[PDB]
């Protein structure tokens, strides 16, 4: 994929924006680039709670490396494109601006996405109960005596 | 030690007995409605709950 660095993300998000992109003739600003760094990493750590939210493999930058710009997201090709309309979504209040509704309904899309495979990893059945028989049909667990499941 | 009689002095009394494939198979009353008690058991506790 093209798109490698937070610094691609944040130039995709911008450009979708409209503020900076070669589609017009504005160039990106460090400053709108710093504070969108900020709210990527602020964005990507609330979505990912401590690995009960949503993952993504999103590598967080450290204190150690003083440029957070630069460092590759390591996200899967497959969540490029919701992490950065997610993010345009999210700076567009930055310039008092509004996200259009092509970008609004793309980053709902893409996180609905994004977490399809993680529910489905996560929607498993319970164990049996502690207090259910283990039924006369199993014959090993009749003969050890293992009458009734574990439970937990 | 030589004990009296002709038999081994053990008498067994069995009820649905036979051998299945060459092994001995014996059964009272109980063996078969195991199931069912202790599905009842575990409802009522449920129901209880």
């Amino acid at each position: 994929m093209q798109i490698k660095t937070k610094g691609d993300l944040v130039r995709a998000a911008l450009r979708k924006l409209g503020v900076a992109s070669d589609a017009t003739l504005t160039d990106v600003e460090p400053q709108s680039m710093q504070d969108a760094v900020d709210d990527l990493e602020a964005m990507m750590a609330e979505w990912y709670q401590d690995g009960k939210g949503i993952i993504t493999g999103y590598v967080f930058s450290d204190d150690e490396n003083p440029p957070a710009e630069g460092d590759d997201h390591g996200l899967r090709s497959s969540a490029v494109s919701a992490v950065f309309h997610n993010l345009a979504c999210r700076i567009a209040p930055d310039y008092a601006l509004e996200a259009t509704a092509k970008i609004i309904a793309t980053a709902k899309y893409g996180k609905e996405l994004l977490y399809k495979q993680t529910a489905i990893s996560r929607a498993k059945r319970a164990p049996y109960p502690s207090r259910m028989p283990t039924g006369s049909g199993n014959s090993f667990a009749n003969l050890n005596e293992w009458h009734y499941f574990p439970g937990e | 030690q030589l004990i009296a009689g002709e038999h081994i002095p053990i008498v067994p009394v069995f009820g649905e007995w036979g051998f299945v494939e060459d092994k001995e198979v014996y059964e009272g009353v109980v063996r078969l409605t195991k199931d069912g008690q202790r599905l009842r058991n575990m409802i009522m506790s449920f129901n209880a709950d």
